[PDB]
Formats: C-alpha cells, sequence, structure tokens
C-alpha cells in the first residue's frame, strides 16, 4: 500500500516562468537515503534519477541539464518537488514521477505551457 | 503477488510469424515501461523491445526493427510481441519484464532496469 499522491495532475504554466511540480509520499522521520529512489521523466526523457542521495547527472537528458532540480529539503517532508527553470514549449508534455521507499509507485502529470 | 505470464511461443518456419502475449497480475502496470528480453542457451539475456508508459514510444534492438512490434493493452494489463519475418537468430526463451526501481540508472535496454520478470516462453525457428 506504498502510495504516491499528486496534489495536481495538470499544470498550466506561462512561457519563461519557473515551475515546481510535486509528488508526495509518506515520510515521518529522517529519510533512509540508502533505500530512497526518486525518478522524474517526461516523454521518456530522464530528468532526475536520485539514488544513494545524489542526482545521477550522467543519465540526465540534455534538455534538463542545469535546468532541473529535485528540491532536497522538500524531500525531507515527503515532497519530491521537481523545479524546472525558465520553462519553454519543449517542457510541455506528460511527466511521470516514481518514488521507491519500501515499495514503489508511479504517477502521471500533464504540463501545458502557454505561447511566448 | 506480482505475476507476469508469457504465452504464444512455439516452433515456426524462418519467414513466419508468432504473437507472444504477457498477462500481468497483482498490480496495474499502466504507468510502467515494459519490455521483452530473450535468452538463448548459454548466452547473455538481451533486450528485444520496449514500450513506454506513455503508450506511444516503442523501442527495438536493431536486429528486430521492422520484424517485431511491441504493444500493450492497459485495460487488460497485457503486453504483446508481434513477431514477423522470423529468423534463426530469434530462437530463444522470451521474457516479458516490468520496470524496476533502477530503470533511471540502468536504461531501457539493460536487465538491471526491470524488477518483474515472467517465467518465459520458448520460440524456436526451424534452422
Amino acid at each position: 500500500a506504498f502510495t504516491v499522491t499528486v496534489p495536481k495532475d495538470l499544470y498550466v504554466v506561462e512561457y519563461g516562468s519557473n515551475m515546481t511540480i510535486e509528488c508526495k509520499f509518506p515520510v515521518e522521520k529522517e529519510l533512509d537515503l540508502a533505500a530512497l529512489i526518486v525518478y522524474w521523466e517526461m516523454e521518456d526523457k530522464n530528468i532526475i534519477q536520485f539514488v544513494h542521495g545524489e542526482e545521477d547527472l550522467k543519465v540526465q537528458h540534455s534538455s534538463y541539464r542545469q535546468r532541473a532540480r529535485l528540491l532536497k529539503d522538500q524531500l525531507s517532508l515527503g515532497n519530491a518537488a521537481l523545479q524546472i527553470t525558465d520553462v519553454k514549449l519543449q517542457d510541455a508534455g506528460v511527466y511521470r514521477c516514481m518514488i521507491s521507499y519500501g515499495g514503489a509507485d508511479y504517477k502521471r502529470i500533464t504540463v501545458k505551457v502557454n505561447a511566448p | 503477488e506480482v505475476q507476469l505470464v508469457e504465452s504464444g511461443g512455439g516452433l515456426v518456419q524462418a519467414g513466419g510469424s508468432l504473437r507472444l502475449s504477457c498477462a500481468a497480475s497483482g498490480r496495474t502496470f499502466s504507468n510502467y515501461h515494459m519490455a521483452w528480453f530473450r535468452q538463448a542457451p548459454g548466452k547473455e539475456r538481451e533486450f528485444v523491445a520496449g514500450i513506454s508508459w506513455t503508450g506511444r514510444g516503442t523501442y527495438y534492438t536493431d536486429s528486430v526493427k521492422g520484424r517485431f512490434t511491441i504493444s500493450r493493452d492497459n485495460a487488460k494489463n497485457t503486453v504483446y510481441l508481434q513477431m514477423n519475418s522470423l529468423k534463426p537468430e530469434d530462437t530463444a526463451v522470451y521474457y516479458c519484464a516490468a520496470e524496476g526501481t533502477l530503470y533511471g540508472s540502468g536504461g531501457r535496454t539493460h536487465q538491471s532496469a526491470y524488477d518483474y520478470w515472467g517465467q518465459g516462453t520458448q520460440v524456436t525457428v526451424s534452422s
């Protein structure tokens, strides 16, 4: 019954804005980072793979290089928050979050970006 | 509690066709990348085909491109491999696999990226 919840499954964002999209999971205490994996994708593109307490930047898609963060202090609250800097039409699509923390779950989120 | 069950394997003439099916139970796999792998006796298990959780990205090892087609039916929790133009190289046990927690580290074509595996179905091309 490990469940990920998304406060919003649809974001509509303005061109050039920063955006933070959220996926929540149960955390009451200090994270076991040996066990925690957070994986964000959009449209089969690797945005962030977080494993052993670090973003694996080797596997990150070039479209997200120095444009994406997984907000580490939100993770400590059970919030896998993906921040994209300076959103463009390329960032419109279907995103998916995966959290693994004694069980794994996966949620889809649509992002619509408005014209420049 | 998760089970993947493959069916549809058999003996086929070179040039012929078969359709493999995998029925998943225990949880809904709609949001998971899914794949077929194959393994011949005494050889490394290899990626064959992969389908995205989007439902609309398909990926193939070069030697099966144009011959094999992967598809899924999220209402039935099933994955399919349509195999056409079968060749001697295709003789193997075929496994259907569901995305694992290290998919983002390992990549679509690596065994390490999938945590759930069926028992396999044997395909034999007359050679």
